[PDB]
């Protein structure tokens, strides 16, 4: 994936303090894994991928949304086991807004609804004969300027000569300005070609006129302009002796500067082979078009995108079944790739548990689990928010994200603030046995806690508990998965001449026994391992038997006399 | 073996910390607590009843060898003469080396005792005893 | 439970004192279980579960019923034990009254006849161009009174053109303002297009229309009036030079300043798109459809809303076999689900013994006991209140939920002034033994009290202390309920290959041992514990001794003459 | 502390106001003198510290107490802070330093008694090159302003 934002260049060495109503938020902690998500959300790039490692950067580029709100539950569900790093693709395919005035085409690094609120617009500098630049982006207050626009440098002729005249000539097949040569009485000194070669920056230009003795090109301070040659602008028969020539290029000042705006990117207008629309002031006025479009009607292509990324957490902030059913092959699809993932659903409000069979008749894949239990969450900024279950759904990722390979989210307990509907034992037995994994209710003397009764999947056999439980699947993937990887490089990747069944057999026990000295393994079978070689191909067979984890204790009280 | 894969802080592993500076040529540290704990009994068993927390004594120890430059008494962060009025509280952190991270700090630290040697073939030793306030570790997490 | 209703914030620092002839007649105690309630209360609304800290709070909250009565009795039923926190709840389904004219209609929080009672009336005031409104509700004897309503903020015009003219208009599709114009003669000079900004907010408005050279805008004298420009009414060609022009949003200025006021609440007619109806004056009208619902047969459904709420001690406030069956159910499933109740039940003005027998071979549930007596108490009032049985049982239960855990009720003092009954000492051994709580009449050296002869329940067999009793029953309920809760934590989150039966055994004595300390139980047998382990089960076996309770004495006499 | 309730040396004033006056004074944000007369005991007094700004949703706003206090804590951070990390290279400097620094300055203010109690866990820091970015959350003073009181005679 991609970090999107880099340092915001600074100026002066200080500190700065501000009240404010709210802080910067959670912040992803460590985390062996990643966790992807994708909903509905202002702001960031459509069908992009992009990778947070804080709330600040969240709230900087998917500037609102339910998705920002399933990343603050992910961070804030619990301190102990905070979530881990986070994937994010908004759903909605938003549109840039675009401007078209005064020989600028400008459009907007924004994308959605909130773009069409940028205004911009160009002033005329009467005092140096510039053009001026401001940027506001009223939703952000976001307001900049830039100043003498376009003017580099000025010559002076000094001599005596009656006339000096300054020319630069224009290409019309690449629509390109590149020479300038300064003559003087009909006779000419030097003539600099600006594409390239001699005279690639204005620097040297500036070196080459202040050698000659009748001449002096004297630099602008208002502004860094070192521009290349070929940015000059069109200009034709300026008088030398005057008082001031100035040498412009518009566009290339433009160009520099305006790279550093945060809000917005220019493009110079080609007439409607056309010549250039002159860039000229014009009134601060609004960008236009900027949409946030319409979601897909099928988000495989979403999902895809987020193949080889290694987030074994996916969780798609939806009640839809069909997409459900999407992300449930897309997940088969990577695991037998190589890519092992787990899916995390759960859809709509209260629904009723024949509805939740209902969903489970159609859907019973180990790599997915259905949560049912919907409530309210009490979030940053003192407001609680009423959610379905899909949120429920990122509370039970960010939670297993945070936890470790070997411990379950087994009956851990959970911050939410109130549920829709309290099911009873036997309620919650039939949903369990059902592979349906709930939230369950107990009361202290003067406390309340909400649980996570047990780890199950959609897949309802009990007979192997990988396929049920998604801790001892997970624990399983990893294992396997982190085993490979490194087979691959140490014999595959890494050039190996020789290689031989037995040395393969060693060193599998050998990592074997270095998981059990860590404690990720209780127990295992030494001598069960298979290894088959034929030709440049292997075969590799092992067990492994998984941890158990304290189900049941049942107890009974005998009072007596004495 | 490794750095990283170390599951327990070696010496090397671990980096000493003053006042925004390391501190150079160190050689020990070590750091006591008691929380004043007491047992209470009655008449009616000999057995304690319960156990309470009455008053909290933390005191760290350091020693290094005295450099030409930059040792406690040309730092400040140690004083000889009645200078040592004129001293605030210090701050002590150990610090992970590989990431900076933090793995304890003491807060409050003041001076008790400063002790130095010279011998004849040895380096010459600087010790010194600081009592503080409190000491927290947090940020970890 | 459902939030006590709110009080106005603070408005100036002061000492408010003043004199009641009533005043607090109880308050809450210090306790950590619960006592809940139902029954007949005028105030409120109906289905709900409220939480009770002081009489004042439940006096205003429920203005009359038999409510209070049980209320009183309760946090005063003895100088030292009280029961505490309370939670309350009405049985009949009030209805609040209402009133639709002129544009408005008029609802009142309060649920109840009561409520018809309520008189309010718009008038018209010319000086002002606004209306005034009035309430009156003679029985709580509320009234207020409010001047100038619906009037923003006005604008002049200060020009040469003959005319200038002002318009407020709106959605089509919500009857929202949505752009409001000035003009000034033929041509217009500024319009406010309501689409967020500054033209939200009339605050801003007045600074704009301050701005622009012609025209002046002035608030009102009359305290704050800013609006939302939302809110404002439609207006056309409003002449601004000969006179100011009257910022129009007679609803919204009539909502802010009719703010809090719960006993009345305003909802806008849509007119028979249903646009909304101009507001017009009328004459004070009293409210009407302010009703007292019937109770229904069966108050299962009112009983299930005190599950999962931490109760304890329940008293239903009526006579009849049906609740009574109802409730002896709802305990039991109670108990079940780990939430163990207990109740206390009365049969009216009962003044006979062979009715008892009948009630207590309706029911002999452990979860339930039944008491005998009727007599009267006297209130703070001082009114002689005579009731029936089931009101002396709110006296008991209150004195339990204030009472410690390992300690009965037996033989304690109680407040009652006088009974219906009085028993002899075979009418109480045959009463006791039956399993019905009874009151006796002490009196000795001019010292009189009313005590409770006993705490056994309504189940029969006295071979089962732990279900005859209160005593045992009570401590043991809680005693598992703390049990439970940390051997789920210790051990369900665990691995079992670190688990064994010896490592069980200790827990259980350092928790039986940390018990014992603490005195809350008698010396236990540690040997006796035992346990079995086989895989994710395990089964556990213990052994304990009671709290005793000394009951009876004998002593004989004898003269010597000497 | 606040110029609340305090006396004032004033012998006389013009204007003596009512207590709803009062009120939609005090509310509107504007400081009186009030006079107080009890047992033949005379003082004038100032009923509020409320500054012109309107929002009571932001004491830090609309109240002298919470601005003064908050102005000076800045003011000593601020310098400490700058004087701690500006003259130090980045690379011995990082986040969990600079989030013990900051319990520390708030641990020895508790002590001081100048603040309430602070949540030291919800501090957190981000650094990145020569920039740090700091959030923390702190209690204020608190101050009673109102109480109710009620009478009952019993006859007895």
């Amino acid at each position: 994936a991609v970090e999107p934002f880099p340092r915001r260049p600074i100026t002066r060495p200080h500190a700065s303090i501000e009240v404010d109503t709210s802080g910067i938020g959670g912040s992803a902690g460590s985390s062996e894994k990643v966790f992807c998500l994708i909903g509905q959300a202002e702001g960031g790039e459509p069908n992009t991928v992009y990778e947070l490692r804080n709330y600040s950067q969240a709230k900087r580029l998917f500037r609102s949304g339910e998705l920002l709100d399933a990343i603050e539950l992910a961070w804030g569900s619990n301190p102990n086991y905070t979530a881990g790093r986070i994937l994010a693709m908004r759903i909605e395919d938003a549109k840039p807004a675009s401007a078209e005035i005064g020989g600028l085409k400008i459009t907007s690094k924004i994308y959605g609804n909130v773009a069409n609120n940028i205004q911009v617009g160009l002033e005329k500098n009467t005092l140096s004969d510039s053009l001026r630049l401001r940027v506001i982006f009223q939703d952000d207050r976001f307001n900049e300027v830039y100043d003498n626009i376009g003017n580099i440098f000025t010559i002076k002729y000094k001599g005596e000569e009656a006339n000096a005249t300054f020319s630069v000539e224009h290409d019309e097949e690449t629509q390109k300005a590149s020479r300038l040569v300064l003559k003087v009485g009909d006779q000419e000194v030097k003539s600099y070609d600006l594409t390239g070669g001699a005279y690639d920056y204005t620097n040297a230009i500036i070196t080459d006129i202040n050698q000659l003795p009748d001449f002096e090109a004297k630099l602008s301070p208002f502004g860094d302009k070192n521009l290349e040659s070929s940015k000059l602008d069109k200009i034709e028969n300026a008088n030398i002796k005057d008082k001031a020539v100035y040498v412009k290029a518009v566009f290339g000042d433009l160009e520099k500067q305006t790279a550093y705006n945060g809000i917005v990117s220019f493009e110079q207008l080609n007439a409607e082979t056309s010549p250039i629309k002159t860039i000229e002031p014009f009134e601060l006025t609004k960008l236009k078009g900027g949409t946030n479009g319409e979601p897909p009607a099928t988000w495989a292509d979403k999902l895809d995108k987020f193949a080889h990324e290694g987030g074994y957490y996916i969780v798609p902030l939806s009640s839809k079944q069909s997409v459900h059913a999407e992300v449930a092959s897309f997940v088969k699809e990577r695991s037998d790739a190589g890519e092992p993932m787990r899916a995390i659903v759960g859809g709509g409000f209260n629904e009723s548990k024949e509805q939740l069979f209902g969903r489970q008749a159609s859907l019973s894949n180990p790599r997915v689990s259905l949560v049912a239990n919907s409530g309210t969450f009490v979030m940053d900024d003192g407001r609680k928010n009423h959610v379905p279950a899909y949120m429920v759904a990122v509370a039970l990722g960010g939670l297993a994200s945070g936890l470790e390979i070997g411990e379950s989210i087994t009956f851990k307990p959970l911050r939410v603030s109130s549920l829709d509907q309290i099911y009873e034992s036997i309620d919650l037995d039939e949903l369990n046995e059902n592979g349906i994994i709930s939230i369950e209710f107990v009361r202290n003397r003067t406390n309340t806690f909400f649980r996570i009764v047990d780890d199950v999947t959609t897949f309802n056999d009990k007979s192997d508990p990988v396929k049920a439980e998604m801790a001892v699947g997970e624990a399983n993937d990893f294992l396997v998965s982190e085993l490979k990887v490194q087979l691959e490089d140490q014999f595959i990747g890494t050039r190996t001449i020789n290689t031989s069944a037995s040395i393969i057999k060693d060193f599998i026990q050998s990592y074997l026994g270095r998981k059990k000295r860590d404690n990720e393994i209780q127990d295992f079978p030494a001598e069960d391992v298979q290894v088959i070689v034929e030709g440049n191909e292997a075969r590799i067979s092992m067990t492994v038997y998984p941890i158990r984890s304290f189900k049941k204790i049942s107890v009974s009280l005998v009072y007596k006399q004495q | 073996a490794s750095e990283a894969k170390q599951t327990v802080h070696t010496g090397n592993t671990v980096l000493l910390m003053i006042k925004g500076k390391p501190v150079g040529r160190a050689q020990s540290a070590s750091g006591q607590r008691e929380y004043g704990t007491t047992g209470v009994y009655e008449i009616g068993s000999i057995m304690p009843q319960e156990h309470v927390y009455l008053r909290y004594e933390g005191t760290i120890t350091v020693e290094r060898l005295r450099m030409k430059k930059e040792n406690f008494a040309d730092l400040g962060y140690a004083s000889l003469g009645e200078e040592i009025l004129k001293k605030d509280i210090i701050d002590i952190l150990v610090v992970d080396n590989l990431t900076k991270q933090v793995i304890i700090s003491y807060h409050g630290c003041s001076a008790n005792n400063y002790n130095e040697t010279w011998q004849t073939n040895e380096i010459v030793t600087e010790e010194i005893e600081f009592s503080y306030l409190t000491a927290s570790d947090k940020a970890r997490t």
